[PDB]
């Protein structure tokens, strides 16, 4: 991990998702 | 007459250091007995600015606090020779040879008032005590007791601080062989009055402690109001100690060597090549 | 040999360095780790010079090692910025292992890597420092949170398994940098930290670290400056 | 009814509208109204807002001489319900009353500011040149009763 | 008596001492601070009378005597701080 | 006059507005118009867009403003008086009634829009601040406004640190926290460092030569 | 400076009674009005010695300002003040900073008109800083170590 | 020369006219700031007129 951007991109759109679906 | 009408002494360098001269010069009344001099200066105000002082003729039987002899005809010759010369000059008070407070001065103090209103003790020692002056400034208070009469006729001190003229002051130190101890000035100063504080700190302990002892066993008189303003001493213990820290300097020095170092830097890489060359400079210049 | 100790001011910037990174080496295998650290990092700074440039790219195979055992974490930013930036590489990976927090990745590039420190000597050391990954792990998760599970640690920290996890985070927490307890047999860590500085004399003590390091520069600096100057007036003023 | 109010002794409500609402009705003035505020037929109007009143003036001199309160006590001394007590305080310190830190689940009540190291440092700075003062003044007062006339 | 170096004293006492119905001690306690026989706060959230100053005992041998032993032992404070701060900042002096 | 309506309403100049409405006056009294009376209430009403409406309760009275003409005056009084009142309730029933006149003039239905907003907030700083760890629902109570309605009021507040609290929503609570602690000594050894480092950064790199 | 002075005309100075008036003193020049009073001064007995009679006794009493020292020197503010007197130099310290910064790189230079423009002479930083610290300095070791003794002695 | 280089009022010896001490500028100003003990009889209420010379004078 040298700059934490790169993969929060990925992040925020996959964990979003999968939060939704099942509890909110 | 008011004896009330201090609560400032301000003394010039040269009453001070008047007494001093007095005491060898009266022929030395003094020792057992006592020399009162009239104070000149500033009266019928509240600070009180004494310009001078001067000796006047007074033979002291302590002991018995009823029995004096006090020159009538000198204050009054005195008070208007100089009127003139400065018209502040007036009857300030009466200073007191010490060594300490008593209470035959009390005696003394009421018939002042029939000459001029003032009752002002100063009490301007010529033996050395204490670390400062000497000089304690005293207003006659009167405050109600209930381990002996009622109403007693007793001294407050008043605060003392000093003065000078302009002229005056180059003065003290042209005398000195030194300018002063103190001033509460810079860096140098500052930390001198603070070891000073705390010296005159200890001394001012074992003044009440002594007495105390004394009381205890071998009975001196004692007043309700002193015992109970020594009680308050303890009970209005402090509480907690915080704050205050610096270390700013560093900076201001380290800035200040890296500018002298800059010629300092140049003039060694030049220097050390010159070093053999410089042999024969040297010794021409040097020659005539 | 180091217990006569004895090293003038007026000794030159390179053999300041090379004095400063020997000891270092001595103290960090004896088990000071806190003493190590310190002496290292003074090495690299003190002398810039030009005959330290050579000896430097060795002080930073040691830097990077012996800071992550003692419980502190840097970046890989800051050591690929200078030119030195060659010897620097591996050690990058290494950096990022102990800050991700990953357990695996940071002992087993290590052991790999010790051969080259035996010639030092500084080899002994590679094996300790399978721990301080872990440590610098729990560090992190226990300041941040009140009580949090021990499911939650083993994932990110990247621990071998549950049963791992709740023994050697207790390890790290006896000696008290970490400040927490941990409950085996409930499965959560707690934080003893409630920690601020928003207290009495607390922030004085903060400041007064600053200001007693801030003398030994007053002095040195006092001392040195005048010297010089009065010096060239006394023989060859240039 | 002066001496009481002048001294900084606290009141209960029930006992003050009791024993002085025969007394001071009965009074009576030229120039005014009829007298009004706490009296005559006209005064009695005016005689509610005294609720307020010595509630307000108890809060005034409890805030120096309890520190710190619990809701309970603070209300006990007010002579007045929990509820009461707190929604006063809102309007009192528009009129003029002092600060508080009042709690809604009785806990403490800082009538003084809420911990500072600065609350600390102000007492004790006042403290300690008190303890200077009163050690040098006694000091000079203490010769005098020493030495006597001259006998010791 | 248990102040001098100590304040505090126990709210507890009072009531002790009173005897007397609850809503009464609050009146008491703050009635006395009022005229003058004692100076200090009262704190109920530790249920705790803390005095600043507590008045001083009319004149008895006993008063004197209390008051001298704790005053010989702030004396020995004062000689030895004064000393010990002397030998620092020698340089600063002149 | 026309022109310090739109400086207030539009350019959010309330001093603007006010400055204009001196130059209209001037302007009048060369002759006498009732367009003269409604350049005084206008200055009025840039005091209430300001978000000092408790001021025009004291500059008007049935001595002063009432003595000139419209509905306009009678208008001002009433929503200054309910506001220093501080209460929804007194505040609510005067703009429905004026709310007719509120819409002929433009400057005054959008005037008071802003202040209706503020009203609230004023409503609860005021309860607040003598209070620590107190309940959303007793100064729910003062204000008028529902324990739900000022639970959302007391968020943005937090936030502009106008109290600085934190809401409790486990319990119900408004805790705030303690009064600054933060001496001065303290404040400045921050700044301390910042007048040191810019000395220090700037000597290092020139400094970097001599070794 | 005291002198003492006897004044003679010209007439009686040709005959020889001026010399006898000179001997037997330090001389020391002065000028605070022009030759005029320097002719004067060497023809009367040109800057005359005058030495004071004192001894230790008289000095002392001169030396010290008053009594109240003893309190004085431990006498400290309130310590609101103190905190707000480190917190003043230190803001003020912060806007100096900048212009030191360029004047580093000389500012050992002779003369203050060259020095204004090169090293920032105008508004010398140097100065301004080392007399920010000087009084910084003394008043808050002072003021910490008198209200901290004074607490040992007294709790 | 700091704030002695620009023009400024500078204390001389009288007797021999030498430069002695620095003064700062403000010190021996001829007149004191004035309107404010000679103000004037009048006001804009001997003008309400003149209405575009009255905008213009009082934004410059």
């Amino acid at each position: 991990n040298v700059e934490d951007d790169f993969s929060n991109q990925l992040r925020a759109e996959l964990e979003k998702h999968g939060y939704k679906m099942e509890t909110s | 007459m008011p004896e009330l009408a201090v609560q400032k002494v301000v003394v010039h360098p040269l009453v001070l250091l008047s007494v001093v001269d007095h005491f060898n010069r009266i022929g030395k009344v003094g020792n057992q007995k006592r020399v009162v001099g009239v104070l000149l200066g500033s009266w019928q105000k509240k600070v009180l600015d004494v310009s001078n002082s001067f000796a006047v003729p007074f033979d002291e039987d302590d002991k018995d606090d009823s029995v004096w002899f006090l020159d009538h005809d000198y204050l009054e010759n005195m008070y208007g020779m100089f009127k003139k010369v400065n018209a502040r000059e007036r009857i300030v008070g009466w200073y007191h040879t010490g060594p300490k407070l008593h209470k035959n001065d009390i005696a003394i103090n009421e018939l002042m008032k029939r000459y001029c209103p003032n009752s002002v003790l100063v009490i301007i020692d010529v033996k050395p005590k204490d670390l400062g002056l000497p000089t304690e400034a005293y207003i006659s208070v009167e405050e109600v007791h209930d381990d002996g009469t009622p109403t007693s006729k007793t001294f407050e001190h008043v605060t003392s601080e000093i003065g000078a003229e302009e002229a005056e002051e180059v003065g003290v130190e042209h005398l000195l062989r030194d300018i002063k101890d103190t001033t509460v000035g810079t860096l140098s100063q500052r930390i001198t009055n603070q070891v000073h504080g705390l010296k005159g700190l200890n001394s001012k302990l074992l003044d009440i402690r002594t007495y105390l002892e004394k009381v205890a066993s071998g009975k001196l008189p004692i007043n309700h109001h002193i015992i109970y303003q020594l009680q308050d001493v303890f009970n209005l213990l402090p509480d907690a100690s915080l704050q205050e820290f610096v270390k700013a300097f560093y900076l201001k020095t380290n800035d200040q060597m890296v500018v002298v170092y800059l010629a300092s830097l140049i003039r060694s890489v030049v220097a050390l090549h010159n070093l053999i060359n410089n042999k024969i400079a040297n010794r021409d210049a040097e020659k005539k | 040999l180091v217990s006569k100790s004895v090293f003038p001011e007026q000794a030159n910037n390179n053999e300041w360095a090379r004095y400063l990174y020997y000891t270092g080496r001595i103290k960090a295998i004896q088990l000071e780790y806190s003493e190590a650290r310190r002496t290292m990092t003074n090495a690299l700074r003190k002398a810039p010079q030009h005959t330290a440039v050579g000896f430097k790219q060795t002080v930073h195979k040691l830097l990077i090692v012996v800071e992550l055992l003692l419980g502190e974490i840097p970046d890989r930013l800051q050591f690929r910025q200078p030119s030195l930036k060659r010897s620097l590489m591996p050690y990058f990976l290494l950096t990022q292992a102990v800050r991700t927090g990953n357990l695996a990745k940071f002992n087993q590039v290590l052991d790999q890597f010790g051969e080259k420190f035996q010639t030092d000597g500084t080899y002994t050391l590679i094996i300790r420092l399978r721990h301080n990954v872990i440590k610098t792990g729990v560090r992190m998760i226990s300041l941040s949170y009140s009580r949090i599970s021990l499911a939650d640690i083993a994932q990110k920290l990247q621990l071998d398994s549950p049963e791992d996890a709740e023994f050697i985070v207790a390890k790290a927490i006896r000696d008290g940098v970490i400040e927490a307890s941990i409950n085996h047999e409930k499965g959560y860590v707690q934080s003893k930290e409630m920690i601020d500085i928003y207290s009495t004399r607390e922030p004085q003590l903060a400041f007064h670290q600053r200001i007693s390091f801030c003398l030994d520069i007053h002095n040195m600096s006092v001392k040195a400056m005048r010297f010089p100057p009065k010096s060239y007036n006394k023989d060859l003023e240039s | 009814l002066l001496k009481l109010f002048t001294t900084m002794e606290l009141m209960r409500w029930s006992t003050l509208v009791e024993d002085y609402g025969v007394e001071l009705r009965k009074g009576s003035s030229e120039t005014p109204a009829t007298d009004v505020f706490s009296s005559t037929e006209e005064g009695e109007k005016r005689w509610k807002d005294l609720k307020n009143r010595v509630v307000e003036h108890n809060i005034r001199i409890m805030a120096k001489y309890y520190t710190r309160i619990t809701m309970k006590r603070m209300a006990q001394l007010l002579d007045l319900s929990v509820d009461e007590s707190e929604a006063f305080l809102s309007n009192l310190v528009v009129n003029k009353t002092i600060f508080a830190k009042v709690d809604r689940l009785a806990g403490v009540i800082n009538f003084q500011r809420p911990k500072d190291p600065n609350n600390l440092l102000n007492d004790w700075s006042q403290k300690l040149n008190s303890l200077m003062s009163l050690v040098n003044k006694t000091t000079h007062l203490i010769a005098k009763e020493e030495m006597i006339h001259n006998l010791q | 008596t248990r102040p001098a170096n100590h304040r505090q004293l126990t709210f507890e006492e009072i009531a002790k001492s009173a005897k007397i119905t609850v809503n009464k001690v609050e009146l008491l306690v703050m009635k006395a601070l009022s005229v003058g026989l004692v100076r200090g706060s009262i704190d109920e959230v530790d249920k705790r009378v803390h005095m600043t100053w507590v008045q001083p005992r009319v004149l008895d041998l006993q008063q004197i005597k209390g008051m001298k032993d704790r005053l010989e032992l702030w004396c020995t404070d004062v000689k030895s701080m004064e000393l010990l701060v002397e030998h620092q900042a020698q340089d600063i002096l002149t | 006059m026309q022109s310090g309506i739109i400086h207030a309403a539009e350019e959010k100049d309330w001093k603007t507005a006010y400055s204009y409405f001196y130059e209209a006056f001037e302007g009048y009294d060369s002759i006498d118009s009732p367009k003269a009376i409604t350049s005084l209430k206008y200055m009025l009403l840039c005091k209430i867009m300001l978000n000092t409406p408790e001021d025009v309760q004291a500059l008007v009275s049935g001595k002063l403003a009432l003595r000139y003409a419209g509905r306009q005056t009678e208008a001002l009084k009433c929503v200054a008086q309910a506001s220093k009142n501080r209460s929804l309730a007194d505040f609510e029933k005067a703009l429905t009634d004026y709310r007719a006149e509120l819409r002929d003039d433009p400057i005054i239905s959008t005037h008071l829009a802003k202040l209706y907003d503020n009203l609230l907030e004023q409503n609860l700083i005021r309860v607040i601040e003598p209070f620590s760890r107190v309940q959303i629902e007793h100064i729910s109570s003062l204000i008028k406004l529902s324990k739900a309605d000022v639970e959302r009021k007391l968020s943005q507040m937090i936030l502009d640190k106008k109290f600085h609290g934190i809401l409790d929503q486990g319990e119900g609570v408004l805790i705030i926290f303690d009064e600054p602690p933060v001496d001065k000594t303290y404040e400045a050894a921050l700044e301390t460092i910042q007048n040191m480092s810019k000395v220090v950064d700037s000597l290092y790199n020139k400094a970097k030569k001599l070794t | 400076v005291i002198d003492a002075f006897r004044l003679i005309n010209a007439n009686m100075m040709v005959l020889g009674h001026e010399p006898r008036q000179t001997t037997s003193n330090l001389g020391h020049l002065n000028k605070p009005s022009i030759q005029a009073l320097i002719h004067g001064l060497n023809r009367h007995y040109y800057s005359i010695t005058i030495n004071y009679r004192k001894n230790e006794l008289e000095q002392k009493m001169l030396l010290n300002l008053h009594k109240k020292s003893w309190m004085e020197g431990l006498t400290l503010q309130d310590y609101s003040e103190h905190c707000k007197h480190n917190e003043s130099v230190v803001k003020e310290m912060l806007e100096l900073a900048k212009n030191y910064n360029k004047a580093v790189e000389e500012e050992d230079k002779m003369t203050p008109e060259q020095l204004a423009i090169k090293n920032v002479g105008k508004q010398d930083p140097k100065r301004h800083l080392e007399e920010h610290v000087d009084v910084l300095m003394t008043s808050n070791i002072v003021q910490c170590l008198a209200a901290m003794l004074d607490t040992v002695v007294f709790k | 020369r700091e704030l002695l280089k620009p023009n400024a009022s500078v204390a001389l010896h009288k007797h021999s006219n030498a430069l002695v001490d620095v003064l700062p500028p403000e010190a021996d100003s001829s007149i004191m700031m004035l309107t404010s003990d000679q103000k004037p009889d009048v006001m804009y209420a001997d003008i309400g007129g003149m209405d575009i010379q009255k905008q213009e004078v009082r934004e410059a």
